[PDB]
């Protein structure tokens, strides 16, 4: 079973 | 010198998550830095993101307002948090491996490759546990998954006298004792 | 800071200007789980027993790298181009095992306070490099966003030889060498 992972919001311009 | 080193701008982002008494109390923090400046974060207990940082009201403004991306937030407690805590609990909470003790002339007890991290390493002599004398070095980690600490006695031999070094470990089930005569 | 039976972070993330640079690993307690090497697109774990029973997606590294690297760019905007501060790195040697000749051992060299990860860590034998027997690990996260990092010197005790632990770093005045003998 793969491994989790956060994932980074991205910021806005 | 450093004060005409290369400019660099380093960015970091962390995921990470707490675990308490087994599987019963589980939080996650997300860490948004600039250089070494937390600006925004993400606290499963608030529940949205929150600026730590004048650099981080943007941010934090924009990520709440985001209905998809604040339930994905909120999501990974589980999709992350407690699903690769199952992961962990078939391999590296099971991890074991035994300290190695050696004594060696004050007197230095010396308590190798073991993990996990807990233990308890004391100093007797003849069957009595020094109160005084004693002192260790902090707890110190090897880097590769395995822990080392030297605990030593300030100690005059009188004849007779048997020192021992008890340590336990989680890894045992019965204390390990190493004796050491002059 | 936050007091938990573990601590994880499913996403040390690292992306820095500096040629550009990134870094993504997983630790757990402190250590390291696996890194991608972000070139070669691959896992690699450091452990056989995750190696064995884990897996991870190096996708899922790669694509968030490319949003760190986003996030960057609009933060260094905002904050009007302010760079990281070089930080004064400390190094430490010390063997894994007690040292008795003849007898195969490692020798530990801790480089805390790392920052920015950028570092050069290299062994010296009676003055010269070598290069055989030498491996390290990534940067290692820090709750105050430093990094430390690991660098290890498999070698047999002798009374012919003594070691060195050379680190550059932007910090620093001049390079560090931190000695240690049998």
């Amino acid at each position: 079973s793969g491994e989790g992972s956060f994932q980074p919001s991205q910021e806005n311009p | 010198g450093s004060r005409d080193s290369p400019e660099d701008f380093v960015y970091q982002f962390k995921g990470m998550c707490y675990f308490t008494n087994g599987t019963e109390r589980v939080r996650l923090v997300t860490r948004y830095i600039y250089n070494r400046e937390e600006y925004a974060r993400f606290d499963s207990d608030v529940g949205v993101y929150r600026a730590v940082t004048p650099l981080g009201p943007p941010a934090a403004e924009y990520w709440n307002s985001q209905k998809e991306v604040l339930e994905r937030t909120r999501a990974e407690l589980d999709t992350v948090c407690r699903h690769n805590y199952q992961l962990e609990l078939r391999t590296t909470l099971q991890r074991r491996v035994e300290p190695t003790v050696t004594i060696s002339p004050l007197l230095v007890c010396s308590v190798t490759d073991f993990y996990p991290a807990q233990i308890k390493v004391r100093w007797f002599r003849n069957d009595q546990e020094e109160t005084t004398g004693v002192v260790s070095t902090p707890l110190i980690r090897n880097g590769d998954w395995t822990f080392q600490i030297l605990v030593m006695l300030e100690m005059t031999p009188q004849r007779g006298d048997v020192y021992t070094c008890h340590v336990e470990h989680p890894s045992l089930q019965n204390p390990i004792i190493v004796e050491w005569r002059a | 800071d936050i007091v938990a039976d573990h601590v994880a972070s499913y996403g040390v993330n690292l992306y820095q200007s500096y040629g550009p640079s990134g870094q993504y690993s997983h630790e757990f307690d402190g250590d390291e789980e696996f890194y991608v090497d972000l070139e070669r697109k691959e896992t690699v774990w450091q452990l056989p027993l995750f190696r064995r029973f884990r897996r991870f997606d190096p996708q899922f590294a790669l694509t968030n790298i490319a949003v760190l690297k986003h996030n960057l760019n609009i933060v260094i905007k905002r904050s009007n181009s302010t760079a990281a501060t070089n930080e004064v790195p400390e190094v430490t040697v010390f063997s894994k095992s007690p040292v008795t000749l003849g007898q195969p051992n490692t020798l530990i060299c801790l480089v805390d306070n790392i920052f920015p990860p950028v570092v050069n860590i290299t062994w010296l034998s009676n003055g010269h490099s070598v290069t055989e027997g030498v491996s390290e690990t990534s940067f290692l996260s820090k709750s105050d966003h430093s990094f430390f990092k690991i660098s290890y010197l498999t070698f047999l005790p002798s009374a012919d030889e003594i070691y060195d632990c050379k680190v550059e770093h932007w910090g620093l005045d001049e390079p560090l060498l931190k000695h240690w003998e049998p």
